Order: C-alpha cells, then sequence, then structure tokens
C-alpha cells in the first residue's frame, strides 16, 4: 500500500460530504451534522476536542490536506467496531437485521446523496453477497472496512 | 463500490478524530 491519485480522489468524495457549504473547510456544525446522520449525539466539547486534534492552523476548522493525513495515516488502535455497529443501527432502524433498500435510501438522503433507484438498488447488490436481497450485519462491516 | 466506499470513509473519519 502507498498512496495512490485514486485514494486520494476518494478522500476528497469523504470531505465533501462533510463540507456541507463547499468552503473548503469542515466547521465543529458540519461536523456535528454528519455525526448525528450516523447515530451519535456528540457534545460541543467533543467536537472542538475532535478538530483541534487535526488543526495545526488553528483556525478550528478542518482543511483538505489535514483530513487527507489524517485518513493516509498507518492507524492501528481505533473504536471502529463501535462506530461501524452505531452506523448499522441508523441504517436499521426498524431493528430487524437487514437494511432494506427503503432504509438504505433514507439514510443516503439525510448524508445529502439523493440517489436515483438504480443507485439505490446497485448498492444495495454489491453488499448482498448472500443473495438475500437485504444487507445484513456481517455484510455491512464488509462495506465499511473495505480499503 | 463508490458510494459504499463514501460511507466507510465518512464513518472512518469519525472514528479516527474521536481516537486521534
Ligand atoms: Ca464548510
Ligand atoms: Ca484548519
Ligand atoms: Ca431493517
Ligand atoms: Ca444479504
Amino acid at each position: 500500500d502507498q498512496l495512490t491519485e485514486e485514494q486520494i480522489a476518494e478522500f476528497k468524495e469523504a470531505f465533501s460530504l462533510f463540507d456541507k457549504d463547499g468552503d473548503g473547510t469542515i466547521t465543529t456544525k458540519e461536523l456535528g451534522t454528519v455525526m448525528r446522520s450516523l447515530g451519535q449525539n456528540p457534545t460541543e466539547a467533543e467536537l472542538q476536542d475532535m478538530i483541534n486534534e487535526v488543526d495545526a492552523d488553528g483556525n478550528g476548522t478542518i482543511d483538505f490536506p489535514a483530513f487527507l493525513t489524517m485518513m493516509a495515516r498507518k492507524m492501528k488502535d481505533t473504536d471502529s467496531e463501535e462506530e461501524i455497529r452505531e452506523a448499522f443501527r441508523v441504517f436499521d432502524k426498524d431493528g430487524n437485521g437487514y437494511i432494506s433498500a427503503a432504509e438504505l435510501r433514507h439514510v443516503m438522503t439525510n448524508l445529502g446523496e439523493k440517489l436515483t433507484d438504480e443507485e439505490v438498488d446497485e448498492m444495495i447488490r454489491e453488499a448482498d453477497i448472500d443473495g438475500d436481497g437485504q444487507v445484513n450485519y456481517e455484510e455491512f462491516v464488509q462495506m465499511m472496512t473495505a480499503k | 463500490r463508490r458510494k459504499w466506499q463514501k460511507t466507510g470513509n465518512a464513518v472512518r473519519a469519525i472514528g479516527r478524530l474521536s481516537s486521534m
């Protein structure tokens, strides 16, 4: 693994989901909105503390170069399981263990992604490796842990 | 994998910012 053009482009796409006003920086407001869409309700202090730990220029916001350094870095001890599990719960709103097309579309709309029916269907098809029409927790993990 | 990758990277970003 080495940093590639393709990865930088994926990282820019992820940055843009946070930078909702498209001004080139992620504020505490923008970070909190995405976290709430993904099943958390961070305190004001947690938000400022997360941003400060990647803001060497001290403007209280995250720019792309700092975001990119963060996402590329070789990093080990992370609460990735916790985060993926909470995300799964916000998709699986009825708690039946499976994410439906409708549930998927609901969350994607909340993240700012107005998916077409073709896109929703393709998303379900890519994740539905066991072929049952719906995305279980194990399938979700595979899609969320792809490098 | 484009839309799944974006969503995953968003969850990854939140996880790393929290840990770091
Ligand atoms: Ca912004
Ligand atoms: Ca900054
Ligand atoms: Ca469900
Ligand atoms: Ca399935």
